[PDB]
């Protein structure tokens, strides 16, 4: 009875893709994403009561297929930032998505960074502290989740589908 | 004088509102082009599916 | 001419946009035809592998059904 588009982005070797198959429940590793730079993924789940069909676009940011990935951005209810917390420039780089979501997106949007990788501890570049106050400047939601460990991976869409739906009950 | 301008505001303004007609059309562009690559990937995903669980059966009539 | 001496430059970028937003329809279907084709070659690949081992694992489920019967 809702259907909410989702789109996950983020630099290359983030993990967003595990990241959606975790959510996505697929037994396989067999993606698009190496050789097209898309894949997309399904699922329903039930929030208070109703029936939610979420649609998850992973783009790759390839040139290649630009104007299709804005097709993305413009027609996305809910976008994820993804950084990987082993890695700095991902990190670094989180506000220049933002730019692009401000630029190629909605006016309205809903937004969370998605901290990835957080399991592995020992190769940590990027404080968590750090983490949460990127998001609370530009005013988003952050999470730090591990799609390996699975870590906060669930916790994340329904989070980011509840801001969604109950932004969507107002009106 | 002064015409030069008075042409090139009346340019502007048709120019201005051409544009925002031509935007309204990618916006369904771009939704159907999404609807479309949209399952178009499920199939592709949905078929791959089918030949891997097609080998997984004999794989598994195999070890027993 | 301190207003034309601008006014003219709006008119070249908005006109420069309109231009760009035209574009946008074949530019579409463009890479569209592109990644259909990729997708249609890729899910193949794939669909080639889970085959191979399929039929190969097929015909040893005769030869073992064989070596039993
Ligand atoms: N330790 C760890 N490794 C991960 C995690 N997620 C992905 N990886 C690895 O990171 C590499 C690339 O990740 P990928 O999902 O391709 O990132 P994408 O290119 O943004 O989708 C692969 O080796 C993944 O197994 C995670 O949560 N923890």
């Amino acid at each position: 009875d809702y259907l909410f588009k989702l789109l996950l982005i983020g630099d290359s070797g983030v993990g967003k893709t595990c990241v959606l198959f975790r959510f996505s429940e697929d037994a396989f590793n067999s993606t698009f994403i190496s050789t097209i730079g898309i894949d997309f993924k399904i699922r329903t789940i039930e929030l208070d009561g109703k029936r939610i069909k979420l649609q998850i676009w992973d783009t790759a940011g390839q040139e290649r297929f630009r104007t299709i990935t804005t097709a993305y951005y413009r027609g996305a209810m809910g976008i994820m930032l993804v950084y990987d917390i082993t890695n700095e420039k991902s990190f670094d780089n989180i506000r220049n998505w933002i730019r692009n979501i401000e630029e190629h997106a909605s006016a309205d949007v809903e937004k969370m960074i998605l901290g990835n990788k957080c399991d592995v501890n020992d190769k940590r570049q990027v404080s968590k502290e750090r983490g949460e106050k990127l998001a609370l400047d530009y005013g988003i939601k952050f999470m730090e989740t591990s799609a390996k460990a699975n870590i906060n991976v669930e916790n994340a869409f329904f989070t980011l589908a509840r801001d969604i739906k109950a932004k969507m009950d107002k009106k | 004088l002064k015409e030069e301008l008075h042409r090139a505001q009346k340019e502007l303004k048709l120019k201005d509102e051409e544009c925002e007609r031509l935007s309204k059309v990618r916006e369904q562009l771009e939704q159907e082009l999404e609807e479309l690559t949209a399952s178009l990937f499920e199939e592709a995903h949905k078929m791959v599916r089918e030949a891997n669980m097609k080998q997984a059966a004999s794989e598994k009539q195999l070890k027993e």
